[PDB]
């Protein structure tokens, strides 16, 4: 089970999500369970915290192959979050069995997805290079934005969530 | 968790491996060692069922403090498959070259 | 001191002793031995840290902080009076006034049985190694190396194996550069003569900062227009 | 955590497992 | 160079070539390693000056935590020392035990008798010590416990006895060499002429002088026979 | 200073310095070293590079700026206030006025919680590869070089490779030429004296310079006539 | 000069030239190599002078990275050696490790002592260093990550053995040359003389000594045979 | 031609390979010939080595739409190489032929993509992630190890392979992993 | 644009080849090849869709100012045929000798 | 695996529910 699109609207009002179970044939039982949404205030390690920010349960859409692909457009601001200064989480889950002949590793549940803005990093970028273009000096903060920025991929596609939080609240809030 | 174990076992192991090596091994970095399996033994044991979530954010938080302060103790790699920035690959579809009153549309 | 107390860890002697072919069988363990006695002989108190922490006394008697090796100040918790040294000779034995107060180890001699004390202490800055940190002032730094090569050539010249010259020529170089270090940590800045100034001009004089912290030592001592 | 219904499923299963 | 070249430099001077010589190479080893002491010595012990690379060896050593006296309670505190007898060091060069890699790590190798009162100092409580004990081996101390965990370590002199350190070398990449002849003499080029000509002196007066060649039950040296 | 501080690079004193077949082992690496160690020991203010940088008070504690060597003042940001320095022995520690300040190691000791402090302090001009950046003051190229050439010798005449006689000559040369220095670095340029000038002749003498940040130290003191 | 002209002119003023002589032009080699070496050390170590460039020579090295002491995750960081064993050098002249182009770069080559407690200075952290270590290499150790990447250096030095040096000559622009004897000596003109009367000093006396000539199971140098 | 998914199993078993062609009708006829993977050590400039790792012909198969898209799940201990140490190169030939009017370029019938396991990077990369939180100092690890990454990102790119293998000996041919347990590890 | 990946790629080249002679490039100049490949990065992903003409100028001027400033980064060469002062290769050709009322007169 | 005192709360309470 996989993401098609994660991405938050260039108007920065809709946070997208269109996730899809993936082809292979031995995916035919499974099907998409539910929908939920964790900032960097409720996360935990262990799935999905209590008291989430949005919870979703797909039956409820639809009246079987419809409930294999889901998409949703959250008005970010019925949220009542900062999309601008928001981290969001997003779990996924599959209420269904694999058969029996599903090469190992492959059978997992449950997956996730970190979401950010990137119109302020654009805005940073822009100043940043305005500072550039006046005497072609690299200023020292663009080059500490790049490399924090590298640093919370790392963080992310290793799983290193907690320190991600950490270095995005120390860096890119305050 | 099952990985605390791992990470205190990797961690006294090679404190042990630079004791064989060398001779010395900071203090400062023993009590880093100390925490860490005191902590998994917290966590392991019959002291596991005071913790609430709030709890659990806070000691996660707290050991992440000790990840890259010394070579024993490493940052856990978890299977992820996400990132800052995801691939768009939807496709597009018109029907026969068609828009709805304002827009375009697909299948 | 105009500058700053920049720390760095102390093989940064050793940077600089090996250079010498002559000063290669030198290490850790000695340096740590020299640079003690070099800090302890200097005895400049912008070398050492700062630090202020409390402790009860029982009776006349209280538990000393483990890295102290100078105080500061006395002071009682509660009013914050500072303590003096104590010139009696039988303090707490009875027969059959203004607190003060005496230190010999990790015991502190109070006049005072059952109370709160406020001890500000000079301590070592400590590297991750639980080893001294020395500044990084290049006069500092020379002046160190000076100490460890007069030591080490002094050494040798009772062993027979260096040219008395050479260890006059050590002993005069080290001997300028540790006035030289004395004078640089101690004179002050221009932030520590504003505080000089204002204690030094004075229409009334000021001579009770020792009940304070000598928080008022420097502060402006300003008259009313009349 | 987020408990799915087969996970309770399994749990009380194998609570009436020692039934 | 090695031991060969030297050996063989020393004999072709001296033509000691046929097998029925009456000094065979064994003599030259044993001259040259004296020798190469006797001018080290002699050339760094008036005053101090740079010692080459060339004089030193590292011999490495394997540890074993031993008891002070015996396995008794009040004995004091347990030693680590050197499963084998270690060479004695000359005091001219720049000894060092090092914990295999000689960038690294603090092991201090200091002499018998200051070692008996070392670190009292608090902040030299965590220094590894080394000496070589009138037992002939290499006993090591400190006041924090994990110094006992220690295994392997090299130490790098100009010891005095250049075959013992030299069989006792450290295993070399591609392995150990078994024979002396072919391992590295340790001795600075600069003294490598005055050494041959130190032994071929010394050797050449025996080579011609006569023997008891009569097998009469006689002492035959006082008629040059 | 009468003359301007043109900055060069390094390699130039190696430059002057390898002319002589004697020093021709020096190294970049002996360069910087003792170029810092000079820089140190003359401690001409006129080296180092004015900055100004502001930073926030978290409780009686701030981050110091990492170039940080010697700081000028610090003052508050919103009233523009100097700080002097601490006489206090007891800042920070509660029982149960005017402001101040004190710097140890990358951190500084105020006597305020929560306010934001501009500190201008005095760095090292960088070079592009993040090197010290010298000036081509001849003079001071001269006496750098007669340093590094000084010390040099003193190792080779301790290992007794440099006749006595050469060793005095150059440590003569090398004090002379510190005196040159010192005088050429320090002694007012024709603008400094109009502003010595205007702060020596004071009908009405002016002792509060400091709470500005001596700004009209050198303003002229000008009389209404009568 | 070449070896060749040096061995042969040692030769023929001991008018060695018969293949059926004891003194073959190997003694020759291994005599001006070390003969070599101490003139350089007599003449340049008692006080400081001017080293030509001629008593200078330069090898071609190939750096790899390896462990401190073996791969472990706190065994410190990794260091740069040369493959092959480097020669040790004379501690008279200039050592230089350069990037192939001598007027560019700064590699500093260090004493190994020294190389322990290197680049804490904030200003250093950028630079390279040198040491032999006692395994025979030469490693390589610096604060800047970017040292690792280095792949290949050259190293002036007036080298102890002129044939070990030789033999890790850089290659010219014609190519190898595959004969020692075919390289130039490292040594100054001015030195030559010298060398060549000392060398023909030490084999004079040799070349004219008896020899153990019969085959009878029996010393027979006592009797000037 | 184009890449759905290709990738290595983050457990170091599968070489995950997903190919379909252009869903544009242009590229209706064309169809895939077979799958050909090669490492850094049987790498040739043009087409596939002459003694390549692994071959697998489409057409052995079911013969439309099942012929236009594959999927493979090779698992390595098979292929006798390291998941971590080695650099594969997936090979696609396709039979057919594009019909006209398609703008030339598209009809290629061949594509290449490489594939490298990223884990033992990162983890090379989380030694020295910290020196982003310590300022007053350049983070010089992280930027070697994210230039050294993106050394082989560009260089593939641009279709330089050959230096792409040249800065794959360099720093990542040392790599190390932990081998999967042949027993599988049981749970869902 | 298909040319800051090229321009990327030759800098980054040539700042291992440099690490492969020498052991040390200036980190002032490794901070504009992190510049230029963080640009080649954003601006052929999925952040390119915020990118409007006066941003591209602002860019490109940006990027202008690391173009000679090391040897890694070089001036690019585009394929341009035009120059500051044209030429004039019109011809003359006059008719019957015909003055117009005021001017000349060609064909 | 890890679980909270909350995990334990929802568990015993879904038991409860349906018996």
């Amino acid at each position: 089970m996989h993401f098609n699109e994660l991405r938050i609207s260039q108007d920065n009002r809709f946070l997208i999500i269109d996730v899809s179970v993936d082809n292979q044939d031995y995916f035919e039982d499974v099907l998409l369970d539910s929908i939920v949404i964790d900032t960097q205030d409720t996360f935990v390690m262990n799935g999905p915290s209590d008291n989430p920010l949005y919870i979703y349960n797909v039956e409820d859409a639809y009246d079987t192959q419809q409930m294999k692909n889901v998409r949703l457009e959250l008005n970010i601001q019925d949220l009542k979050v900062s999309p601008c200064s928001t981290m969001f989480f997003v779990y996924v889950k599959s209420k269904g069995t694999p058969s029996t002949d599903t090469p190992c590793g492959f059978d997992k549940d449950q997956i996730l997805g970190t979401v950010i803005n990137l119109q302020p990093i654009y805005k940073q970028t822009l100043k940043y290079l305005k500072e550039v273009e006046c005497d072609c000096n690299i200023p020292k903060g663009f080059i500490d934005m790049i490399l924090k920025l590298k640093a919370i991929e790392l963080c992310v596609r290793t799983g290193n969530y907690p320190q991600a939080i950490k270095y995005w609240n120390k860096f890119f809030i305050k | 968790m099952d990985k605390m174990l791992e990470i205190s076992e990797e961690a006294i192991t090679r404190y042990f491996t630079t004791l064989s090596q060398f001779g010395y091994k900071k203090y400062s970095d023993v009590d880093k060692i100390i925490v860490l399996f005191f902590m998994e033994e917290m966590l392991a044991g019959e002291m596991s069922y005071y913790v609430t979530q709030d709890d659990y954010r806070n000691i996660v938080n707290a050991l992440y403090c000790l990840a890259g302060s010394t070579c024993m103790i490493d940052f856990p790699m978890f299977e992820s498959y996400d990132t800052l920035v995801h691939s768009n690959n939807r496709t597009f579809v018109p029907r026969i070259t068609e828009d709805s009153i304002l827009r375009s549309t697909e299948d | 001191m105009v500058n700053n107390i920049n720390w760095v860890k102390l093989p940064v002697i050793l940077d600089r002793l090996l250079r010498h072919p002559l000063l290669t069988d030198l290490n850790l363990e000695t340096a740590i031995q020299y640079t003690l006695d070099f800090i302890s002989a200097m005895g400049l108190p912008n070398v050492y840290v700062d630090k202020i922490e409390t402790i009860d006394i029982k009776e006349y008697r209280g538990e000393l902080p483990c890295d102290l090796i100078s105080i500061n100040q006395v002071r009682l918790h509660k009013n914050g009076i500072a303590l003096r040294a104590m010139t009696d000779n039988f303090n707490a034995y009875p027969t059959h006034g203004e607190p003060s107060f005496k230190t010999q180890g990790r015991v502190i001699f109070t006049s005072i049985k059952h109370e709160k004390v406020d001890i500000s202490y000079k301590a070592i800055m400590l590297d991750d190694e639980g080893l001294p940190l020395i500044p990084d002032n290049p006069i500092f730094l020379k002046t160190l190396e000076l100490y460890i090569k007069k030591e080490w050539f002094t050494i040798l010249f009772d062993m027979g194996k260096i040219s008395p010259a050479v260890l006059n020529n050590t002993q005069q170089e080290y001997a300028f550069k540790a006035g030289q270090c004395n004078n640089e940590f101690v004179i002050p800045s221009v932030s520590e003569m504003e505080a000089i100034t204002n204690m030094w001009n004075q229409l009334i004089p000021r001579v009770t900062e020792f009940r304070r912290g000598f928080k008022n030592l420097g502060d402006k001592e300003y008259i009313r227009v009349h | 955590m987020f408990f799915t219904q087969e996970d309770y499923r399994k749990i009380e299963k194998w609570l009436l497992a020692n039934s | 160079m090695t031991y060969n070249e030297l050996i063989y430099m020393v004999l072709d001077e001296l033509k000691l070539s046929s097998d029925d010589s009456y000094y065979t190479p064994d003599h030259v080893i044993f001259l040259l390693v004296k020798y190469r002491s006797f001018l080290l010595k002699q050339r760094y012990s008036d005053i101090k000056k740079q010692i080459p690379d060339s004089d030193y060896q590292s011999i490495c050593l394997d540890l074993i935590e031993v008891p002070a006296i015996s396995g008794e309670p009040c004995e004091g505190s347990s030693y680590l020392r050197s499963k084998n007898k270690v060479p004695t060091t000359m005091m001219i060069g720049n000894p060092r035990v090092y914990p295999m890699d000689f960038y690294q790590g603090e092991i201090t190798y200091i002499s018998r008798d200051r070692m008996r009162y070392v670190g009292y100092n608090k902040f030299l409580r965590n220094i590894i010590y080394c000496s070589k004990a009138p037992d002939g081996y290499l006993y090591f101390k400190s006041w924090n416990p994990q110094f006992l965990h220690l295994e392997k370590v090299s130490f790098n002199a100009i010891f005095e006895d250049a075959k013992e350190a030299s069989e006792m070398a450290c295993p070399e990449e591609n392995g150990t060499i078994c024979k002396l002849e072919d391992k590295e003499f340790p001795i600075e080029d600069a003294l490598v002429p005055p050494l041959i000509e130190l032994v071929v002196k010394e050797l050449r007066g025996p080579e011609y002088s006569p023997k008891d060649e009569d097998n009469n039950a006689k002492d035959d040296l006082p008629d040059a026979r």
